[PDB]
RNA sequence: CUGAUAACUUACAGGACGCUUUGGCUUCAUUGCUUUUCAGGUGAACUGCCGAGUAGGUAG
């Protein structure tokens, strides 16, 4: 089904829907159901979220009671974009030591094509990351 | 109340306004165009009665077109005369006493001094009636033109006329009214059963205003001695 | 009854070809063919006159006593091609 | 109710032949553009695994 948001921020709201899809897949140990957004426009991810192959989980039911809900292409994570930040460039060098560290050099000119990260976090640790998703 | 008649394209008129001047047709002919329009509406609405009118001339073009007369009875044509004709395009504004589109079109007179007077079908939209002078003059298209007031300054002579003509070249003398030779009497045959008199043409100079209102609106005044279409101010 | 018509033609001539407008009738006191004209926009332009146009609509009369070609409607209906009078009053 | 009422200007056409504009020429002296000037949104999109790897993949 397609869940259409009608109240806002589509970035930090579609990322919450995937965390419920995340925690569902470790209770039941299933990896079949996938996610895609029909309105994947350049300005924003969109207000439409669909799953193909969840609505009985506690998140989607309580959000349904309020005024806001309704309840080919490939969307894959690109973790090379997580390596392009300068905190991630230092993570890359620490592995290669574990050797001249001054022999390395920055790119000084990089171009990035439409990475669309959705911000999420971990529950095993207290640590944050992003969902850099392209077509 | 003001009624607007735009774009009366006349094909073959007489430029002979007088036995003297050749140019725009006599103002009595413009008065006959208005008063026959007044008289056609009185078939349906019998209280109409136009008081005055205003003329906005575009595009004269006076030419010596000929006129082939028909054969007359021993059958030949009569004697020939040089003919001066003109092609007046003008917008007429009338001050009404107080009407359907079908009534306004079919009551239009179809001649202006022997010339085919017509309005295009695409200009039938612009026959609306207005209550102020400002909205009527902003309503009509074909903006460049003249508004035809009378020139009232001491023309007792042709040398008085030509002195005004050489100062401003576009000053346009014509026939303005009629001057009687004898008081009207009963004749055995007169056109439509009225008293008949014998008159003569009165020549006046005709100005133009850039655009106050009484200088523009023309009307027919009746005196015992003569008849002249004057502006309302004079 | 009113019945306005607006007629408009579309003539496809050859390359660079002649047009034949109407022409004037004046008394003689060098130019041997002078056209009738109006002013359209800011320029002179040949016309085909209003009396010339009305004489073409009224070529109906094919009831004169030896009728072959229709004549222009009028009293004792004349032919200006051959200078004669069909429907002469002796008929 | 308009110097009112009515109105076919038409046909035909060869402007042509010939043509040296040219000579001469100094634009040239002098020259101070200067004084003073915050682009800021950087709390953060982290930490591991695989690989011989400034390649490239994936975990939370």
């Amino acid at each position: 089904k397609t869940i259409t948001f009608l109240p806002c921020n589509n970035e930090s709201l579609a990322a919450k829907c995937l965390r419920v899809l995340h925690g569902f897949n470790y209770q039941y140990e299933t990896r079949n159901i996938g996610v895609s957004f029909p309105l994947w426009c350049d300005a924003t991810v969109g207000k439409k979220i669909s799953f193909v192959s969840l609505l009985k989980q506690h998140y989607f039911v309580q959000m349904e009671q309020l005024q806001y809900f309704h309840i080919y292409v490939s969307f894959r994570r690109c973790q090379s974009i997580d390596k392009l930040t300068a905190a991630g460039l230092a993570r890359k060098i620490r592995r290669l030591e574990k050797f001249d560290p001054s022999s390395f050099a920055q790119k000084e000119h990089t171009a990035i094509a439409h990475y669309h990260s959705l911000g999420e976090s971990s529950k095993q640790t207290n640590r944050n990351f992003r969902l850099n998703i392209r077509m | 109340s003001f009624l607007v008649l735009p774009n009366i394209r006349v094909c073959g008129a007489t430029a002979l306004s007088s036995p003297v001047t050749v140019g725009i047709p006599s103002l009595t002919a413009f008065f006959g165009f208005v008063h026959a329009f007044e008289r056609n509406i009185n078939r349906t609405t019998s209280s109409f009665r136009v008081e005055s009118f205003a003329i906005c001339v575009h595009q004269l073009h006076v030419e010596k077109r000929g006129l082939t007369a028909e054969f007359v009875e021993t059958i030949s044509a009569p004697a020939t005369r040089d003919d001066w004709q003109c092609d007046v395009v003008f917008s007429l504004i009338l001050n009404t006493n107080f009407i359907d589109q079908d009534t306004l079109v079919t009551s239009l007179p179809k001649r202006l001094a022997r010339g085919s007077a017509k309005i295009a079908i695409d200009d039938f939209k612009h026959i609306n009636s207005f209550s102020t002078l400002e909205t009527a003059i902003e309503s009509l298209p074909i903006e460049a033109g003249r508004w035809l007031s009378l020139y009232a300054q001491s023309n007792n002579n042709l040398s008085d006329l030509l002195a005004a003509m050489t100062e401003d070249h576009q000053l346009m003398a014509s026939c303005v009214g009629y001057h009687l030779l004898e008081e009207p009497k009963d004749k055995p045959n007169s056109l439509r059963g009225y008293k008949h008199a014998i008159a003569e043409c009165i020549i006046g100079l005709i100005n133009s205003i850039t655009f106050d209102p009484n200088t523009i609106f023309w009307s027919l005044k009746n005196y015992q001695n003569y008849l002249v279409v004057q502006p309302r101010s004079i | 009854g009113l019945a306005i018509f607006e007629v408009r033609a579309t003539l496809h001539l050859p390359t660079n070809a002649m047009v034949r407008p109407s022409q004037v009738f004046t008394e003689k006191e060098q130019n041997s063919r002078v056209f009738q004209s109006t002013t359209i926009d800011g320029e002179r332009s040949p016309i085909l006159g209003a009396f010339k146009t009305g004489a073409a609509i009224a070529t109906i009369d094919d009831w004169y006593p030896e009728a072959t070609e229709p004549l222009r409607v009028g009293r004792f209906g004349v032919h200006r091609e051959d200078v004669t009078c069909y429907r002469h009053p002796s008929t």
